[PDB]
RNA sequence: AACUGGCGAUGCGGGAUGAACCGAACGUAGAGUUAAGGUGCCGGAAUACACGCUCAUCAGACACCACAAAAGGUGUUAGUU
RNA sequence: CAGUCAAGCGUUCAUAGCGACAUUGCUUUUUGAUUCUUCGAUGUCGGCUCUUCCUAUCAUACCGAAGCAGAAUUCGGUAAG
RNA sequence: UUUGCUCCACACAAUAUAGAUGGAUACGAAUAAGGCGUCCUUGUGGCGUCGCUGAACCAUAGCAGGCUAGCAACGGUGCACUUGGCGGAAAGGCCUUGGGUGCUUGCUGGCGAAUUGCAAUGUCAUUUUGCGUGGGGAUAAAUCAUUUGUAUACGACUUAGA
């Protein structure tokens, strides 16, 4: 029988990997680690999402599952054309940790009439979900 | 603060027998202009024989870094003055400029030999890009080829004191 | 904002703890705090050993039973850091220690409520890895608690009554997943999701 | 300045407060270890002391110059008529004792 | 300095499975199961081809990358005592009176038995470590075997008859007596 | 329904003060939901009461009130500065106020 | 005993506490801004941000100031041939 | 009272045990130096009595080291029970 | 000894709430790891997915929520009852078994609201009782004085006395 250890891999910081930072002018924007200056620190490129060219603590990005393939320290037009050709922004949004995002802003976003229709649906589908539930 | 370089060009007070001295230049990373005008004075008055009263700046201008996104390799020849002695350090760091490289610089002589910004001398900052000319493991270690590496045990910051799950620190 | 708030206090560090719920306190807010022989300390056992020891040795000298009460309960340990924390000798320091309550365990009243933490206190968040630390019911043991064993049997046959209803809390909501699966998908839960719900 | 001689102290500060006792039935603090392998069986009795008398018997040890000979030994007698068992009380384990 | 990524390679031999969950290494083998926790250390392991495993700490300082490599000993000597496993002989050294060793069982738990250690009437006690066993080795006078998979227990069962057969209040230079650990080898040695 | 709750709710932590002397009339309140002085900016203004009972009626109601209003934000933490027409009777030190949305500008 | 500045004769904010230190000198009030000192809780104010160093079986923790030395240590960190 | 360095002593051998010439220190159980408190009074030497505390440990517990064969010693550690 | 003492309500009547104004919303555990779902070798695994904060979840529309008419629906839910229990760490909480009743905003109608005047918390939840009312219950001790001596300065303390 075959020996099993624990892959235990987790979402290294590479040249190539999206991160999403958290704070600052881009706040919420994706990038990618175009270079590793240290351990703590990282240039990254945002042509698309716009995130200018910077480096960046660690602290303010979060690493994110995608990465694409990217030379070391490629200049902001290179890390635009591996961006596009490799659809990282549609892959993004199609994660669920995007549509988190998207869907927190549009509860922000909702006015109080949109409260007031969301309570209306809402209790619908509680009527007929406990309905299912009781006749199932 | 953030430090800036400036060249700061001076030179002797210009006598009727010596009409245009010889108007030596530095370069000086300084907090703003007029740290950096002091410490010219305070070098020059190191090397030459002039002081602020018997000389005169004539330029002083900011040296913004030529390509200040990419990531080079520093030489950092410094000279610092402990409890005891004068001491010379030779240092290698990896910035994208040289202002902060001179600032992480600072704060590293701070935190390991407790040099406070008076008793230290930067000799030299010297931009080296090829390898096998930087000397220090601390820099050939991320000098490796493909380099990359996990960051494990995130630490996720909360803005309310109470949490409702016990924390993960998966990354 | 909440009546009472209950803390699990396992893999709190004992005086971030400490602090946050004093400042809680003296703002009004009423704070039980439970599993209180699982809040950690930093440093190794034998150094805070070391540290009761020396508060042991502090006592009145005319008479032992005016001096310093040393109390043993990881519960009295928490509380006697946050009366240091707290300025207890005024009304308002009184009624802030009278807002608070802590256990041993997770008694009746709490067990089946629900239990924060505090992730500014929680050890794995700020201590550093590789860190020692101790253990606040090993310590209370070493310096005189008679209760470790009772407290673990309870908290056994608690644990133990608390994953079974959970168990079947799962089982409930498995089956109102697969009941109402069918119900889902539909016309209104199309215009929730448009409208962000 | 020191004590000029040295002498032990004048009592046992472990049988302090040197008080009366709150009755004159001295309740038992502490009972023997229990174990479930041995029968159910009482650890006390209760009696009452009636005075002391002397005995002779012949001392057994191997090694004593009075070893196999007399001696006469203080004894004190506790008459002990049989206790009535008048109900039972059960004790949860607690946290708190 | 923070050493960026330091790691090892533990071989695994062709016999031998190890099952390693959160940080609790399971080696399986011939001869038995040997059973580690490793919470302690903070290292990641990774497996290649079911012949290697990677042992490796990331961005350690000195102390770090010391237990990074002192826990591939550890698994090596889990993994060899499952293989072939520990064998420690130990020898009998006495002036004039001769150490006489029995194995007893009070409650049935294997005591090794000491007596007339330079000539006391104390008797010398010292259990034996589960999976430790215990051959009084003929050919030879005066040898005590104690063979087993974990080198710890094996070694510790050793120290322990060593440490009890202390010489008090004499010269322990000159009154050389006690039983000392001559041979640290493996029970299937040039098999 | 079962809600008419139309103020947020906040704590007043205590007095205007340094380490030993405070000051009675201005007031620290905190908001609660509001950590940050950026998101206290809203309740600039608002109006804030202190609501509390006697055990006597005096015009027909058993229930007293004290008017304030925000003033500014204090500290980096989304406490605010308050000011009452009678200041709080520093029993109240982690009381409830009710801070009103109105005079309001959304 | 020195060019001085203070206490005495002087409260106030800070140095926990203190005649002299730091800040600043005082009519009765109200807003704002600060000094010195501080912002985990006591306690008003960031469990801020950033790079390091340190783990002590007597850690250390901010001047006056309420103390420590010579000599040592493959503890750990950074520096010439 | 305790360190540091070792020229030497210890038949050889600086450091088992010592240790010169130097030098760095530790609460004040000495005695000085000072004159801040007390001269509209803080009862003084010693002893007796009694409690407690310190450790720089004489003994006792357990150890390390010897120029520790055994006994007897000597040098140190945790140690004031 | 005028109606005593003991388990709920009311024309009524304290120092007052250290301070409700929709919900204190229940798994061990680890964090160099886990949560959930599924699969197959009586096997401590494979596969998929999630996290990156509670900004969540549940509750929430009606005179502080009135009076009323219908529509596929047997649901959801507040209450006088009945049936299993489970819970001792400080259990004082959780469903159900069934009968009765009231709302239902799940989808559609009809009437009412002003005038508190342009806001004023604009009054809605609690360790106690009483000449009082009713669904029901039994008529105890301590202490002083006497005595005692296993106690004792005095108090207290072991005792006894219809």
């Amino acid at each position: 029988t075959d020996s099993i250890v624990k892959a235990s891999n987790w979402r290294l910081v590479e040249v190539g990997r999206v991160v999403l930072i958290k704070k600052g002018q881009s706040a919420g924007k994706l990038a990618a680690i175009v270079e590793i200056i240290d351990q703590k620190k990282v240039l990254i490129d945002g042509p698309k999402a716009g995130v200018p060219r910077q480096a960046i603590n660690l602290g303010q990005v979060v690493l994110t599952p995608l990465t694409f393939a990217l030379p070391r320290g490629a200049r902001t037009a290179t890390v635009s054309k591996k961006w596009a050709a490799a659809a990282v922004c549609e892959k993004w949004a199609a994660s669920s940790w995007a549509k988190k995002i998207a869907q927190r802003e549009r509860r922000a976003a909702l006015t109080d009439f949109e409260r007031f229709q969301v309570m209306v649906l809402r209790k619908q589908k509680r009527y007929t979900v406990k309905k299912a539930l009781a006749k199932a | 603060a953030h430090f800036k370089e400036y060249q700061v060009i001076g030179r002797r007070l210009p006598t009727e027998s010596v009409p245009e001295p010889k108007l030596f230049r530095m370069r000086i990373f300084a907090s703003n202009e007029v740290i950096a005008k002091s410490r010219y004075w305070y070098f020059l008055q190191k090397l030459h024989k002039v002081k602020k009263a018997s000389g005169e700046i004539v330029s002083i201008n900011q040296i913004n870094e030529a390509h200040p996104t990419k990531v080079k390799n520093f030489g950092v020849w410094v000279r610092y003055d402990s409890r005891s002695g004068t001491h010379n350090m030779y240092k290698e760091i990896r910035d994208v400029s040289r202002v902060a490289a001179v600032e992480t610089l600072y704060q590293d002589m701070a935190a390991r030999h407790r040099a406070r910004f008076r008793s230290i001398h930067i000799l030299k900052v010297a931009e080296i890009e090829k390898t096998a000319d930087v000397k220090r493991q601390y820099v050939k270690q991320f000098l490796t080829k493909d380099l990359k590496f996990p960051l494990p045990h995130r630490v996720q910051k909360s803005t309310k004191t109470f949490s409702y799950k016990r924390p993960s620190t998966f990354y | 904002v909440e009546p009472v708030v209950v803390i699990d206090g396992k893999g709190h560090l004992v005086g971030r703890l400490a602090s946050v719920v004093a400042k809680q306190l003296l703002n009004g807010q009423k704070i039980v705090v439970v599993r209180a022989e699982e809040l950690n300390i930093s440093g190794e056992f034998f150094r805070n050993k070391l540290k009761y020891h020396d508060f042991l040795r502090k006592a009145t000298a005319f008479n032992k039973t005016r001096g310093p009460f040393h109390f043993r309960a990881p519960s009295r340990i928490f509380y006697k850091a946050l009366r240091g924390m707290v300025s207890h000798k005024t009304a308002r320091g009184k009624a802030a220690l009278e807002r608070l309550k802590v256990f041993e365990g997770i008694p009746p009243p709490y067990d089946k409520k629900k239990r924060v933490v505090v992730p500014q206190a929680l050890r794995v968040l700020r201590l550093k890895p590789g860190r020692k630390y101790t253990t606040l019911g090993k310590l209370s043991t070493s310096v005189g608690w008679k209760y470790e064993d009772v407290v673990a049997k309870l908290e056994a046959k608690r644990k133990v009554s608390s994953a079974e209803y959970y168990a079947k809390k799962r089982a409930f909501t498995k089956k109102v997943a697969s009941a109402n699966a069918t119900a889902a998908e539909s016309d209104v839960a199309k215009q929730l999701a448009a409208l962000g719900y | 300045s020191h004590r000029k001689y040295e002498a032990p102290r004048h009592g046992h500060l472990g049988f302090l407060p040197r008080k009366r006792a709150a009755s004159i039935r001295a309740r038992v603090k502490a009972f023997p270890k229990d174990d479930r392998s041995k029968p159910v069986a009482l650890t006390s009795f209760l009696g009452y002391k009636a005075g002391m008398t002397t005995i002779v018997r012949d001392l057994d040890r191997p090694g004593s110059k009075f070893h196999k000979r007399e001696v006469v030994e203080a004894v004190t007698v506790v008459d002990t008529p049989p206790v009535v068992v008048v109900g039972v009380v059960g004790y949860v384990e607690t946290p708190r004792g | 300095m923070k050493y960026i990524q330091t790691e090892q390679q533990i071989e695994v031999p062709e016999g031998v499975t190890v099952s390693i969950k959160s940080r609790i290494v399971k080696v399986v083998g011939p001869r038995g199961t040997l059973t580690k926790n490793l919470k302690h250390i903070d290292v990641t392991f990774t497996k290649v081809n079911n012949q290697l495993i990677k042992v490796a700490v990331h961005n350690g300082g000195r102390k770090h990358v010391a237990a990074l490599r002192t826990v591939k000993s550890l698994v090596d000597n889990m993994i060899t005592g499952v293989t072939k496993g520990y064998k420690y002989k130990m020898r009998y050294v006495y002036a004039h009176f001769p150490i006489n060793v029995n194995i007893v069982e009070k409650d049935g738990a294997k005591f090794i038995e000491v007596r007339n250690f330079l000539g006391d009437k104390k008797i010398r006690n010292v259990p034996v470590r589960d999976g430790v066993t215990i051959e009084f080795s003929t050919n030879v006078k005066d040898e005590i075997v104690l063979s087993g998979n974990s080198v710890e227990d094996v070694s510790q069962n050793a120290a322990d008859l060593q440490q009890i057969c202390r010489v008090r209040n004499k010269d322990i230079r000159k009154f050389l007596d006690g039983i000392y650990v001559s041979h640290k080898g493996f029970i299937t040695e040039d098999l | 329904a079962e809600s008419h709750r139309l103020y947020v709710k906040g704590k007043h932590l205590s007095y205007q003060r340094s380490k030993r002397v405070n000051n009675p009339n201005v007031s620290l309140i905190k908001i609660e939901g509001v950590a940050t002085p950026q998101d206290a900016q809203f309740y600039l203004g608002k109006r804030i009461a202190y609501v509390y009972r006697a055990s006597k009626e005096v015009r027909g109601s058993k229930i007293r009130v004290m008017w304030g209003k925000v003033t500014r934000t204090h500290g980096n933490s989304g406490v605010v500065r308050a000011t009452f027409r009678n200041n709080l009777p520093a029993k109240t030190f982690g009381a409830s106020v009710r801070i009103f949305l109105y005079p309001s500008n959304i």
